[PDB]
RNA sequence: UCAUAAUAACUUCUCGAAUCGCACGGCCUUGCGCCGGCGAUGGUUCAUUCAAAUUUCUGCCCUAUCAACUUUCGACGGCUGGGUAUUGGCCAGCCGUGGUGACAACGGGUAACGGAGGGUUAGGGCUCGACCCCGGAGAAGGAGCCUGAGAAACGGCUACUACA
RNA sequence: AAACUGCGAAUGGCUCAUUAAAUCAGUUAUCGUUUAUUUGAUAGUUACAUGGAUAACCGUGGUAAUUCUAGAGCU
């Protein structure tokens, strides 16, 4: 396809599964702290509720 | 009416949805429930003739023991022809008013009605008819009562 | 004629809409809905021609797009919505409620009502029977269907509707001595007490009423709408539908004029 | 007599003009959708087998698969047929189409390459035309890049870099709206 | 006579005026400018003239080069 | 023989939601866990609305130099089916011989679309009504049909005749 | 923008050729039928999401001629 060169498509499709597994764990982790940040932001609203 | 036999035709004549061959015999007062002859009452103060209840004729156009309901106008008349099969012709007379000359003239119309085997109709008789659904090309009425002779 | 019609010619509209014969060639042509086409009150005509809130059509259709006006507690957004007898129309921004009822001359009139009483209705029942699954139900004159009604309730009666939960709080039997208002025929706006009823087998019975002023009149059952036994539940408009003849109508008109000034 | 030759694999097409009839003799009496050998056409076509895809008459009428005649016949073309696009639901218009048996009367043939040969074509098989866009459904993307049930398909999607006209700022990225 | 009668509208806010008041009166008062358009017949001619082109009718000069 | 319920079975066989937008919420076994609001678009049956198609009774100008008409190849009625959204001589088979008329049938004329109504006045009448309201029919003359809830449609298609 | 899909295009407007129980008028029936739409009720016998095409589009043609169209590559 025009967007991706032949080398890109082969390497992308042929990425090793072990690397994919690591990629999954890496991707999930930032979302996990971001969700914990979501509770921290909710605590920020909780502090606003306490203030007023 | 005068009918020699009830089953004198190519097919077999029977009332629809009336079960007639049951192993167990049960006696009930209801007309159609037990398996014997079925009949209804039209209404409008019209009494079911006695000959209908014990008669054996089969007719799908009679208001009694039939599948036709009566609704609409009720008319009366004089029979003029009853010499065909299960249908009669009655004659109705009235007066039309001409406004310019301040007087009337007679006029008449002819009507076709279905007659049930329950009644016996002769020439020059009073009958009362009721409207029903189209039964033929030119038949839309059914006889209900025959008035006594003078 | 190759399908259903969608245009209505002026000079053919119902008389009680009170539309001028000039200033245009067409009429609102009310859309299909819960009420009969012949005797209905289109929302556009009511808002624009009677209350005079909207000058013309363009902002008249804008009003419903703002969802300001509602009928029976539910907002309607179509200009040609068929309103009818006993329906309640509520405008919250200005803060009042209206009920559509005939006057003594046979046309709809404006009638202020209080907020606490403007939250219920009542309607005559058209048919009662059991539906699918053996569940009994009834339908009234305003296409209200209600399941599990009181088994004693029969046809031609009237029932009070909450209009918020649709539950059958109360009802009125149809018998002699009740107070009724006529809804069809030439006797538009009359209110009377049932004197006695005579029936004809085969359909099209007639009923005889008697007014408070010892007047007498008769009408078909399809045009009688019982609204109470005594002390009618709803608030009647001014004049109570007594149909004074023209002689006293002119006498009272001059008496009121001289009394005021 | 023109020839429209296409290579689906490389996405490349070309048009050739042929005026010598004995080279075109072996195409005669063939049917639509058949297989033919291109050896008599010329030395550069050795080892090539072609599929007959269609053609046009001198008058401009198209060929229709399934009608056996060397002349042209009138038909009542309904909706769903090949050479008719109705302008209204259920409307049918009578048109004229030419049969599917090849003959000397037609003006242009259209055909495609089935099997690559030993020789190369100077202007047909030496270039490849990029596909304009890529897959748009989640299942298709997963099947294409051979992912598994849980692999966060959201990251794996083709991106094309587009830029504005002359604002002087950096270009941005646009995405294909994964469906389902 | 020397008396004259007309109609008046009073609005709560100027923005409320422009939200509900018709445009042509705005042009009458000078608050808003008029809209420039071609005649009704020329517009009608254009709309039906573009019914003979299929796809991307905005530019249709690609078929001018077919004659060579 | 209604609404509705129950039993024994059947079906190239249906429907019972793989759709979209705003809001950012609440629980503890803290898992990218569970629950939760208001709208749009659809969907089986009943009711309603706009209707549509058939249908009962009575009412239309002049003419007898039009007095008997209808049933070859349905004209009147009975029965069994087919077809239609349904009744019905609407159609296919079998069996009877009927139906209308001097109270004007049948036929011929109409410079005849029907009605609400216009003109003219003691009263009674005579005459007009293509035309703004209601109903019916047609798109040069005949027939046939697709799509669609709805058309025998013509600013939809097919064929013939005559023009072009 | 373009294009697929949905709805409407069977309403309006014009004319009076045919038509003498035919159309039409007032009055009845549908327990003899169809019904888009609107309105109100109403249906417990891989699932964290199934499968192939096609339009728009790129690029190449035929005919003096029309809102005529072919074959090839994508979603
Ligand atoms: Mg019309
Ligand atoms: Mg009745
Ligand atoms: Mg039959
Ligand atoms: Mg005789
Ligand atoms: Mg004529
Ligand atoms: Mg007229
Ligand atoms: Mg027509
Ligand atoms: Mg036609
Ligand atoms: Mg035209
Ligand atoms: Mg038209
Ligand atoms: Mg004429
Ligand atoms: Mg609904």
């Amino acid at each position: 396809i025009v967007g991706a060169s032949l080398e890109v498509i082969k390497e992308r499709r042929s990425m090793r599964p072990e690397a994919r597994n690591a990629a999954r764990l890496a991707a999930i982790k930032e979302s996990k702290e971001k969700k914990a940040a979501a509770q921290a932001a909710k605590k920020a609203e909780k502090a606003k509720n306490a203030a007023a | 009416a005068t009918e020699l036999t009830v089953q004198s035709e190519r097919a077999f004549l029977k009332q629809p949805h009336i079960f007639l061959n049951s192993k167990v015999k049960v006696k009930s007062t209801r007309p159609g429930k037990g398996g014997r002859r079925w009949y209804k009452d039209v209404g409008l103060g019209f009494k079911t003739p006695k000959t209908a209840i014990e008669g054996h004729y089969i007719d799908k156009k009679c208001p009694f023991t039939g599948m036709v309901s009566i609704r609409g106008r009720i008319l009366t008349g004089r029979v003029v022809s009853t010499k065909m099969h299960r249908t009669i012709i009655i004659r109705r007379e009235y007066l039309h008013y001409i406004p310019k000359y301040n007087r009337y003239e007679k006029r008449h119309k002819n009507l076709a009605a279905h007659v049930s085997p329950a009644f016996r109709v002769e020439e020059g008789d009073m009958v009362v008819v009721g409207q029903c659904r189209p039964l033929s090309k030119t038949v839309r009425f059914n006889v209900l009562r025959v008035l006594p002779r003078t | 004629a190759r399908g259903p019609k969608k245009h209505q010619k002026r000079l053919s509209a119902p008389s009680h809409w009170l539309l001028d014969k000039l200033s245009g060639a067409y009429a609102p042509r009310p859309s299909t809905g819960p009420h009969k086409l012949r005797d209905c009150m289109p929302l556009i005509v009511f808002v624009r021609n009677r209350l005079k809130y909207a000058l013309n059509y363009r902002e008249t259709k804008a009003i419903m797009m703002q969802r300001l006006v509602k009928v029976d507690g539910k907002v309607r957004t179509d200009i040609t919505y068929p309103a009818g007898f006993m329906d309640v129309i509520t405008i919250e921004k200005t803060g009042e409620n209206f009920r559509l009822i005939y006057d003594t001359k046979g046309r709809f009139t404006v009638h202020r009502i209080t907020d606490e009483e403007a939250k219920y209705k009542l309607g005559k029942v058209k048919r009662v029977q059991l539906g699918r699954g053996g569940v009994p139900f009834l339908v009234t004159h305003d296409a209200r269907t209600i399941r599990y009604p009181d088994p004693l309730i029969k046809v031609n009666d009237t029932v009070k509707i909450d209009l918020e939960t649709g539950k059958i709080t109360d009802f009125i039997k149809f018998d002699t001595g009740a107070l009724a208002m006529i809804t069809g025929g030439r006797n538009m706006g009359r209110v009377g007490v049932i004197t006695h009823r005579e029936r004809h087998d085969g359909g099209f019975g007639i009923v005889h009423l008697k007014d408070a002023l010892d007047n007498t009149f008769a009408t078909r059952e399809s045009n009688v709408f019982v609204i109470g036994s005594e002390k009618p539940w709803i608030s009647l408009p001014k004049g109570k539908g007594v149909k004074l003849t023209i002689a006293e109508e002119r006498d009272q008109r001059r008496a009121r004029a001289l009394a005021a000034a | 007599m023109k020839l429209n030759i296409s290579h689906p694999a490389n996405g490349s097409q070309k048009l050739i003009e042929v005026e010598d009839e004995r080279k075109l003799r072996h195409f005669y009496d063939k049917r639509m959708g058949a297989e033919v050998a291109g050896d008599p056409l010329g030395p550069e076509w050795k080892g090539y087998i072609l599929r007959i895809t269609g053609g046009n008459d001198k008058q401009g009428f198209p060929m229709k698969q399934g009608v056996i005649a060397p002349n042209r016949v009138r038909l009542l073309l309904s909706e769903g047929h090949s050479c008719y696009r109705p302008r209204r639901d259920g409307e049918r218009k009578r048109k004229s189409v030419r049969g599917c048996i090849v003959g000397p009367d037609l003006s242009v043939l259209a055909l495609s390459i089935v099997k690559q040969g030993e020789q190369d074509i100077p202007g047909l098989t030496d270039v490849v035309h990029p596909k304009r866009l890529g897959p748009k459904r989640a299942t298709k993307i997963r099947r294409f890049f051979s992912l598994s049930k849980d692999d966060d398909v959201r990251k794996y999607v083709i991106r094309r870099e587009v830029q504005p006209k002359g604002e002087g700022k950096k270009p941005y990225t646009k995405a294909p709206r994964i469906q389902r | 006579g020397g008396k004259t009668t007309g109609f008046a509208l009073i609005y709560d806010s100027p923005e409320a005026l422009k939200k509900f008041e018709p445009r042509y009166r705005l042009v009458r008062a000078g608050l808003a400018a008029k809209v420039e358009k071609a005649s009704r017949q020329q517009r009608k001619q254009r709309k039906n003239r573009l019914k003979t082109l299929r796809g991307t009718a905005k530019v249709k000069g690609a078929k001018a080069k077919k004659e060579k």
